[PDB]
């Protein structure tokens, strides 16, 4: 399959950025899409075969090049802040059948280059009412205080990552202006709540600038307080 | 009723030593237009044509690339193998019966060519010409040759002689036609 | 009216390698036949056909392609599908309104070249046309030859039709032409 | 030679049909296939449909072509909440086009309501605060605080292990003073 | 049916005399007209013309002839009369009998000539006949060309139609023939 | 119903030095028969039109005799004067493709003769035949000369070369035209 | 290919019209014409016609021309008695054809009769005998007696310089006995 | 004009007759006729130019020549009782205009020669009644005991051949089987023929044998001889 490069990247309008994609199929086609909100998916470069390259809907900005028949490179010469968003790089074959997305890159553009700071999330404990109740409980983690949307905030019990009975907001939500937010919430049976052996902890992956705020990932843990 | 028209729509052609490659549509034996893969732009034998109806150039590169590959694959599939080349074979003659003053267009028709690659010019008395000198794409043969038309308008005289001279691999020396109203 | 191109498949010291599609209509639209090509060198290694159903190898240089291309059904179900939305679109679309619905005119002369009478008809674009030699107001028809259609390249045609007859000071022979333009049949004389 | 996604968002209970529909001019586009993209990660192909109406592909996805038209729908019957993700119609010739995308959002059958709003504590910070409104109905809808110091998050739903559960949840928080959270219907 | 003769009148080192009475129909038995020649040596002196109701001498070494013969009214008007009691005698006459109904079927037969497809029709004895090329069902029109129909001599005639294309097996070319005899279009088919 | 027919009826040619006579008729170019001067009788070309049709021999030899007066009398006020000859052409070609074993017909067609005095003759590889020879009267042309048909019953083969050998004055020396299988 | 005259002979009294009918089978016969021949020598041309009904030449005489029937007739109007000669109609296209002849003879009323039967005498044989009935009327036929030894001849007109005078004559004579005549 | 050579001709079956015709016209064709009482005018031979000849109507037994184009003759190998009568030859041009045609020509055919006898014409002298009435004298001459009748007789008045006033029989009439006659009248004003002055002869023209015929025995050869009867004017 095919994968980007720079999965997530920050830059100061006038920069050169690059983006590449390595596909792994014997397809000649190859595709680099942008997403946003309102508009959803749309073409900006394509190549038939290495050496070729196509404009496609909205390719004013940018610029790419196709070395290899299993490299697609997207490439933006002076960077805007109207080029934040979501890149993504599709193979495929000709004539359209199907065409295999990667998995994603966030980039973002600002003029004021700090403003980014890490996230300070904080696991909440239940309540218990709420297991003297239904017999539930149910965690709740949050972060604040990040601009670039680019966290990716997962639970984890007793060592290895989890999703059944988990829920977490889509887009992270808001402040004024500055910095974002995020709040997600884990639920498990009260008999395996208050277990001391038991570990729950939130983590927050974050992706930052790079050559302080930098790719890191807090995290705000808490065992099974039996009470 | 019965018996009716014939219509090439997609011919794709593609040669691997020079890289060099033609897109076309034809009607009836007539060219309705050919893509030009450098300008990206679709080019009608009959600008009236392209007023009514129209064709994505982009359709064009894509069988060009299509081509390419297969090119690239079936050479290797048959271990690398040559083409005998073909001798052409010129043809003068006028679009209309010549009237002395009144001008006229010379037609130099060039059956059986093999590669695609050949230089057609024009030459009056013995000068080569440039102005009024139209050339159409290559069209298919059966025998998948091809043979292309250049044209050469002109005023009919007594005292001068025309010529088209064929330049071809197939060829060691030119072979110019000739061809006087006599 | 936008056309639609045939669509080739992919493959599994000059070369020249060949693809084209090919829509052969009869009666206009009432039977119409898809079919492609994939020509290598000068050998038509590969083919499909409107009446066959599916590729077929002509030769056994391409026996992969001919199979791959058979197994799956977007291959298959695609091109079996240009017979309506490529050959039938354009026909309908592009064609009925451009290259068909497009007549001219021939220009029509007599002349000389022991002689016969050459009556060159020229210019015009309906494949179709008829000409007729005629003497005293009598139809000949026996020293009547004919050069072949030559396709000029600009969508217009040009045929000669000789005729035998040594004319005789007195006569007037007449050259006649049949609607490959109008439906008024042009008529050039020549006495003497 | 631009596609047209109508529903720009749509809500629909379980087991309901939900209706997305496309509509495109230009005339050489004999591929039509649709991508659904989770809000998860990368876009995928769902169902697609070439000129001849009808399919049936994944009982539960249908496509009504209508080349007269010009105009075509995806159905899905039984909709369930998991097939809630942003939609795009697509039209093929040489290239693909995409449409505005339609975020689809299946509302869950909450089975028995029980209306609560607990409040959590923290052994982190200071202002245990943070409420937990959760396992009420998505009929009724969650209030937004006009409040400058008091954020609120819209309807989430939470799916569970157990035999049959699936409640929703909002979580609301303050950074000052006298805060207390407390209304239900 | 007796058929009638034209009449030659009386003058007033090989040497070759040529007389001759000419009768020339039109639509049938439409417009008659009616000529002879008295023709010596190789060059035509006197004449009767059907238009000029008198004999006209063409050259100056035939006016004694001819005002002669224009001078007494019994070999006069015993000339104009001819255009009945031959033109129009014969015509309705050993004609209508004879000649004019009389039919041939034409024998078609395909073969080749790097190669041109000719067609060549034989033995038919009506003044017209048409010929049509088709391929696969398709009325092909434009290298097609003509030899010129050949009087055999014997009340029959002998004309070649030829086309261009350069076959490829699985085609089907076929050559069409009309009414030089029947009303069931001939048709001699050519695959392989 | 419009524009067709052309009937001769009457033509009488007669030579002066040898006292040759020649009267036939003829409908469209093809002849309808010939009186025979000597025999005193009528052949028609096609038998089965004698049994429809008939024409008074008799009718024939009156003309040949008012032609040969004329002839006489136009020797005297010309003063006498000469005809220049002219070289006959040949053209061989068969009746009918040339299916091998078939039994076919060779036609050898000679034009402009003047005057119609000719001794045509055939050749098989080299040999003169005599049987399948039949020979057609001296049909008028325009340009006031004549043409001649000789036919020739064969049998194809791939092994034998048919020839048609003229003689006549125009020619010091016979030219005999050639045709083979091909 | 042969012409048909039927009146074999024919009689018709002065000014009266004559009518000798002809009818040929041939179809090339663009001249008919008309031959009479005196009783005394060689025939001549009379009158002649070609395809066209009709003919007027010596107003007296007019032929009648049916091309669809090819049935031809000669009139002959106010028919003297000198116009009495045998007639041939002829049909033309190579050579001539003509037909049995019409012996026409046109009897000249004697408009004072006057029936005698003179005996002439002669220095000459024996037997003056030789009666000459003479001046009767052509309305009467001259009788011929079955005996052998006596001839009689026909009724032939006699035509003088007197003012106006035709009349016939009937020789008749024997070669034994008893000569009478005066009731023949 | 043309003009045929024998005019009168008797000959015996076995005998190579020929008859000549000098024609004296531009005319190329020639046509020998032979009439009959019944059959009327009938073609036996005719050229379209010297050195031609074509068979007509009933040609067989004769073989006729065109030795010159001013000279056209009719010849009979082995005569034949069946060909006697008279015999005309004509001239004209091509296409039938007119013909023009000759004198005329008796022959005659038997198989024993000797009957020909030339006639014994005598004159008779009018009755002296018809000149007292209506005051005219007919005259009558006949002649008989003659067998070929090629007799032409003629009235002579004064010395001259007289045509105003006679009245003769076109045809010799019968006799049994052997021998013809003849008879013919002139009449005249009365006063003329009572006129002792005025000669009345009747001639009787008659063409028999000559030379060539081994006539012998008693009786006298018939030859060509011109006998005739005479008488003077008359008193009362
Ligand atoms: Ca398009
Ligand atoms: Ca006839
Ligand atoms: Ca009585």
């Amino acid at each position: 399959a095919v994968t980007q490069s720079p999965r997530n990247k920050v830059a100061v309008t006038g920069g050169k950025v690059t983006l590449s994609c390595n596909q792994t199929n014997n397809h000649n086609n190859m595709y680099w899409y942008r997403q946003d909100t309102g508009h959803g998916l749309r073409l900006i470069h394509y190549s038939y075969g290495a050496g070729s390259t196509e404009k496609g809907d909205i390719p004013d900005g940018y610029k790419a090049s196709r070395p290899s028949q299993e490299n697609f490179s997207l490439i933006l010469e002076l960077a805007t802040p109207s080029q934040t968003s979501v890149y993504f790089c599709a193979s495929g074959d000709a004539w359209g059948y199907e065409q295999y997305f990667g998995p994603g890159t966030r980039l973002t553009v600002l003029e004021d280059l700090r403003d980014v700071t890490p996230p300070k999330v904080s696991l909440f404990e239940p309540s218990k009412a709420e297991i003297a109740n239904k017999q539930k409980a149910t965690l709740v983690c949050l972060a604040r205080g990040f601009f670039p949307d680019h966290v990716e905030l997962s639970w984890w019990v007793n060592g290895k990552e989890v999703h059944s009975g988990v829920s977490t907001d889509p887009q992270a939500y808001k402040e004024s202006n500055y910095s974002y937010c995020l709040s997600s919430r884990l639920r498990v049976s009260a008999t395996f709540w208050h277990n001391p052996r038991n570990h729950f902890r939130c983590q927050v992956q974050f992706h930052g600038l790079s050559e302080k705020p930098v790719t890191q990932d807090i995290s705000a843990e808490a065992w099974g307080r039996a009470d | 009723i019965e018996a009716d028209h014939v219509g090439t729509y997609g011919i794709s052609v593609y040669q691997s030593p020079g890289d060099i490659g033609q897109y076309t549509f034809e009607f009836d034996g007539d060219e309705l237009f050919y893509v030009d893969l450098d300008k990206k732009e679709t080019v009608w034998m009959l600008p009236e044509f392209g007023q009514l109806a129209s064709f994505d150039p982009q359709g064009g590169l894509q069988n060009i690339a299509v081509v390419k590959h297969n090119l690239g694959v079936l050479t290797k599939r048959s271990n690398s193998t040559p083409a005998t080349n073909e001798a052409p074979q010129a043809t003068v003659f006028p679009k209309s019966p010549v009237l002395l003053g009144q001008p006229n267009t010379l037609i130099c028709f060039v059956d059986n060519i093999f590669p695609p690659v050949i230089n057609i010019t024009w030459l009056r008395n013995s000068k080569s010409v440039a102005d009024g000198v139209y050339e159409t794409s290559f069209f298919v043969n059966r025998d998948y040759s091809f043979h292309k038309l250049s044209y050469l308008t002109f005023i009919p005289s007594d005292d001068d002689i025309y010529d088209c001279k064929v330049e071809h691999w197939g060829l060691e020396e030119p072979v110019l036609k000739h061809w006087e109203p006599e | 009216f936008e056309a639609q191109k045939a669509k080739a498949n992919k493959a599994v010291r000059h070369f020249v390698y060949q693809f084209m599609g090919e829509c052969y209509f009869t009666n206009g639209t009432q039977r119409i036949r898809y079919v492609t090509r994939y020509i290598y060198n000068r050998e038509e290694y590969v083919r499909y056909d409107s009446d066959v159903g599916e590729h077929r190898a002509v030769t056994e240089l391409g026996r992969p392609d001919a199979e791959y291309w058979n197994s799956q059904p977007e291959i298959l179900e695609r091109t079996r599908a240009e017979l309506d939305t490529v050959c039938r679109h354009n026909y309908e679309g592009p064609e009925t309104h451009t290259s068909l619905r497009r007549l001219e005119q021939p220009n029509v002369v007599i002349s000389l070249s022991h002689n016969t009478l050459v009556c060159s008809v020229t210019d015009f674009y309906p494949a179709k046309i008829k000409v007729r030699w005629f003497r005293n107001g009598q139809e000949e028809t026996v020293g009547v030859s004919s050069t072949q259609l030559i396709r000029n390249g600009d969508w217009t045609f040009q045929v000669l039709v000789m005729l035998e007859m040594t004319p005789r000071r007195g006569e007037v022979y007449t050259c006649h032409v049949e609607h490959p333009s109008l439906k008024s049949p042009i008529t050039v004389e020549w006495k003497a | 030679q631009q596609v047209r996604q109508s529903p720009q968002s749509l809500t629909v209970w379980e087991g309901e049909t939900a209706i997305l529909n496309c509509s495109y001019e230009d005339s050489t586009f004999d591929y039509f296939p649709w991508y659904h993209q989770f809000p998860g990660e990368s876009p995928a192909l769902l169902i697609a449909i070439r000129p001849v109406s009808n399919k049936k592909e994944d009982g539960r996805f249908t496509i009504f072509f209508n080349k007269r038209e010009k105009k075509f729908s995806l159905h899905i019957a039984d909709s369930q909440p998991g097939d809630s993700a942003t939609y795009f119609c697509a039209a093929s010739d040489n290239r693909i086009f995409f449409g505005d995308g339609t975020q689809l959002v299946v509302k869950p059958n909450i089975q028995n309501p029980e209306p609560a709003v607990y409040q959590l504590k923290d052994p982190r910070s200071q202002d245990s605060t943070l409420c937990l409104f959760t396992d009420f109905d998505s009929q009724i809808n969650v209030p937004k605080t006009m409040e400058s110091g008091t954020f609120i998050t819209d309807k989430t739903v939470l799916d569970m292990k157990a035999m049959d559960s699936k409640s929703n949840g909002a979580i609301a928080w303050s950074n000052q003073t006298s805060f207390t959270c407390q209304d239900i219907f």
